[PDB]
């Protein structure tokens, strides 16, 4: 409910939505298993802050 | 100069004619689309 | 052995503060989802694929 | 206010849906969390363009980024990212005229200032998500001029080129005349200068 | 016009234009020395070729010239590359081939048989020789001549891998002793 | 001592004008790039149209990645022998060059005629946007 | 394969043969609910998996300012001359340069590959 | 590049081009007619299925190009499997001259039952060395 996820809530029901959130995760990692989108680079400044 | 010529001395018969005429017709109708544009 | 390669990959998550993974389906009942379809449905958007 | 507008407008939020229609439409992400879906993302994009080059809702530092292979639009308004401004070319035309720098001539004296080419959406900042989503023009004098076109649709173009350089790299002169690591390597000891 | 215009990129479209001017004598032979001049020069070999067609046609028109074609054919079969690929020289020299079995197929079949065994028994690989006399089988009939079996059966016992083959064999050891 | 008592005498030097090749060697070296842009052109054109065959042991890929390597290194070859011949006598370039002392012929013809293709890896310069080297290309280009 | 979820639970239906009938039959487990299969195929994988790229292709893409775009290649169910070039540029890939195409037109987003 | 292909090491991934759990209780009427032909064929000899045989089928159908490629024939792929696994796997394969090179598994008379079909094709793919 809370360290899982923090970002997207810790009411009692964004489960569903941390449910949403954990689906899409898996299925980019389908999609890259697949190749279908292509793999992230941790250099793409893109993915800096 | 030189009279007639004698034609090459048959060694034998083509059955079927080389490639080349082949690649003579597939270079022609490249041309032909090429002299469309 | 001779029968998880059969079945083939799996997916599983590291989770924080847990030091072994756990397989994901399990993470989708824990968040209150027993049907599979259900379950699918976050995850695969579609079922003609 | 980002998603009071997405309220506002015909914005599906993942509650309030059956999750067979996901596939059918474009998934929305603010900052990292997915609030909803949409079904017509470019009028989305279009509104969004539009109130950040007005300043009405969105602060001109949100960045909004539309994957079309993936059916997606992340909108990021956090802090730590870097952008950098790009004027805004549209129908292979400048949105740049020549009364903004009249105008931008009488700087003192007028109160005319950047803030106000800002306000009129003529130059915008773009970031380096962002400019995945951009087909950038190097100068305008040449490239978006009618020719055989290389491209017929750019977004944006740059305002200089040489603003790629730093702050100390800046100082050298004919920098393209040079071999790079010579540019390092001035970059390096103009820090050490005498003055 | 077309050989000075080196821009030719145009040698497609010139082709039809290149065959009916070829077909006077000395035409073909001022292409034939420009494209002995071409391809002769180093790094020529950037295309999937084109000029070597050019050659079928000029030996394919005028029997006269077949010495030379052959005399060009046989320097480029001997010219040894380095930025080509060792496969990509194969492969050249299998086209060049062709182009020898193209001009073997005007009636000039003895002397190119006779560098062929030459050249053989002299340094180049056998599978090259091997697709030759594939070649040379695949469009050949009968009947035969004394000296092409005195040329071409004596290659034809130093290898044993392939039926046009055993064909010829069986009608040259009956009639061409 | 003897060779720098007598080098006050002579000088050495290197100018701008040690750097200027005829208009004619400019214009020849503006064909040969031409024509090899027009030939990066057609390997592209021909990729795209499936008409280029890979050779074996290598994808299309590698073919096609090889091909158009050689097309840049010999443009760059001819375009630096085209350099080195208008070069004078007097060129300093050409005199530090001869004696070995200092630079090579690769460096008259970067300074003077080609820098030539640049690499990370031993390959040219990757895809760091999706699709582009940068965003001032369109995507899915391979040009030079 | 066709994938196919119980009617009962909506767990995965796992086939099974009955050797009385010589049937598949889809049978659920943890609900022991069983369904009449008919595929005679329970699993099929294309390890060749040389996929039309034309299924992954989204018309959206003709929206894009970053794409190159062709006038020399009309469409084919309104014959658009602006139409968007593109590799597929996937995993299974880097072996095929082929152009796939896709339709400028609104609302016809005709995809094709030549 | 003959003693080269003998050389490079090749596994039934390689040279495979897809495969498929066929049901197929029934060995004289198979559920595919593309393989009930020359089933016919080859079923016309009914051999080590008098006794019984498994009521699943696994059909694998396989690259040509490979196949010349590296010199193969099915029927030394058919005896190499038959090494590998004993009677534990009877393998009757089309005639080598079809579009597609098919291949039949089934399991021996003796005797999971289909999730060892998964076990024996994830096996054979890459372990095997042909
Ligand atoms: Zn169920
Ligand atoms: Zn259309």
């Amino acid at each position: 409910q809370k360290e899982m996820l923090p970002h997207v809530g810790v009411s009692d029901f964004c489960e569903t939505k941390k449910a949403y959130f954990l689906g899409y995760m898996v299925h980019r990692l389908l999609l890259a298993a697949l190749g279908r989108r292509e793999l992230d680079d941790r250099d793409h400044y893109g993915n800096k802050r | 100069l030189a009279g007639p010529l004698t034609p090459p001395v048959k060694h034998f018969q083509l059955k079927r004619k080389p490639k080349s005429a082949t690649l003579r017709a597939e270079l022609l109708q490249k041309s032909t689309e090429t002299a469309q544009q | 052995g001779a029968k998880k390669s059969a079945i083939g990959q799996r997916i599983v998550a590291t989770l924080p503060y847990i030091k072994q993974e756990v397989p994901i389906i399990i993470v989708f009942r824990a968040l209150g989802f027993v049907s599979d379809r259900d379950i699918l449905e976050h995850i695969i958007y579609d079922f003609e694929d | 206010p980002i998603l009071e507008f997405l309220e506002e407008w015909s914005m599906e939020n993942l509650e309030e849906i059956s999750p067979a229609a996901i596939a059918d439409a474009t998934k929305i992400f603010v900052n990292g969390c997915w609030v909803g879906i949409h079904k017509d993302p470019e009028q989305l994009m279009n509104t969004l363009r539009k109130l950040r080059r007005q300043m009405d809702i969105i602060v001109s530092e949100v960045s909004m980024i539309r994957d079309i292979r993936e059916r997606e639009i992340r909108i990021y308004t956090d802090a730590g990212r870097i952008c950098r401004p790009l004027l805004i070319v549209e129908k292979q035309k400048l949105l740049l005229k020549k009364r903004h720098i009249d105008q931008l001539k009488e700087r003192e004296y007028n109160n005319y200032s950047w803030q106000d080419l800002v306000a009129s959406g003529v130059v915008e900042y773009i970031d380096t998500l962002e400019e995945e989503t951009v087909m950038l023009a190097m100068t305008p004098d040449d490239l978006q001029e009618k020719e055989v076109a290389y491209c017929s649709t750019y977004t944006h173009c740059e305002i200089h080129p040489s603003m790629i350089l730093g702050v100390c790299a800046s100082i050298i002169p004919f920098p393209d005349h040079n071999q790079s690591p010579r540019n390092t390597y001035q970059s390096a000891m103009g820090k050490q200068a005498m003055g | 016009n077309l050989c000075c215009n080196e821009n030719a990129s145009e040698l497609v479209a010139e082709l039809s234009t290149l065959y009916q001017c070829i077909r006077f004598p000395v035409v073909a032979m001022g292409v034939l020395k420009w494209v002995d001049w071409t391809v002769s020069e180093p790094r020529y070999f950037q295309l999937q070729p084109v000029h070597l067609a050019l050659l079928d046609e000029i030996s394919t028109c005028h029997q006269l010239l077949h010495p030379q074609v052959l005399q060009l054919l046989v320097k480029l079969f001997e010219t040894e590359h380095s930025q080509l690929d060792v496969m990509e020289q194969l492969e050249l020299k299998k086209t060049l081939l062709d182009r020898m079995v193209h001009l073997l197929s005007r009636g000039y079949v003895l002397p190119v048989v006779s560098y062929i065994r030459k050249c053989l028994e002299k340094d180049t690989d056998i599978s090259l020789i091997r697709y030759f006399v594939t070649e040379v089988l695949d469009v050949i009939a009968p009947p035969y001549t004394s000296d092409f079996v005195q040329l071409f059966l004596p290659i034809l016992e130093n290898d044993s891998i392939a039926d046009p083959v055993t064909e010829f064999i069986a009608h040259c050891k009956s009639n061409f002793i | 001592t003897v060779i720098n008592n007598w080098l006050l005498i002579e000088g050495h030097t290197i100018g701008i004008g040690d750097s200027i090749a005829d208009s004619k060697t400019y214009q020849d070296i503006q064909n040969t790039i031409k024509k090899a842009k027009q030939d990066v052109i057609e390997v592209i054109e021909k990729a795209h149209n499936n008409e280029l065959e890979p050779t074996p042991g290598n994808t299309l890929r590698q073919t096609f990645e090889n091909q158009v390597n050689r097309i840049l290194n010999d443009a760059r070859d001819k375009t630096g022998s085209s350099a080195q011949k208008s070069l004078s006598e007097y060129n300093n370039f050409k005199s530090m060059v001869v004696s070995g002392a200092k630079g090579s012929k690769i460096n008259i013809s970067q300074v003077i005629a080609v820098v030539g293709q640049q690499n990370v890896e031993g390959k040219r310069i990757p895809f760091g946007f999706k699709h582009r080297t940068l965003p001032h290309f369109i995507k899915d280009d391979y040009g030079p | 394969v066709g994938i196919r979820f119980c009617q009962e639970c909506n767990n995965m239906l796992y086939p099974k043969e009955d050797k009385e009938n010589r049937i598949l039959l889809y049978a659920c487990r943890n609900c022991d609910y069983q369904q009449e299969a008919d595929n005679s195929c329970i699993y099929v994988n294309k390890i060749t998996h040389e996929v039309d790229e034309l299924t992954q292709i989204i018309a959206d893409v003709s929206q894009d300012p970053t794409l190159p775009r062709t006038e020399d290649h009309p469409c084919q169910k309104c014959g658009h001359k602006e139409a968007v070039f593109f590799q597929s540029h996937s995993a299974r890939a880097e072996d095929a340069m082929r152009l796939y195409y896709v339709c400028t037109a609104p609302h016809c987003g005709h995809r094709w590959t030549e | 590049k003959d003693i080269l292909c003998r050389l490079e090491h090749t596994t039934l991934r390689k040279v495979t081009a897809n495969t498929a759990i066929y049901y197929d209780p029934n060995p004289q009427s198979t559920v595919v007619a593309e393989d009930q032909e020359w089933v016919n064929v080859y079923y016309e000899m009914p051999d080590f299925d008098v006794a019984r045989i498994s009521p699943w089928l696994l059909r694998v159908e396989l690259d040509r190009k490979h196949m010349t490629d590296r010199k193969l024939t099915m029927e030394q792929i058919a005896e190499k499997i038959n090494a590998g696994f004993g009677d534990d796997l009877n393998c009757i394969f089309n005639d080598d001259n079809a579009e597609k090179l098919v291949l039949r598994i089934r399991i021996m008379n003796s005797d999971d039952d289909d999730v060892f079909l998964r076990c024996i094709e994830s096996n054979m793919l890459t372990d095997m060395t042909l």
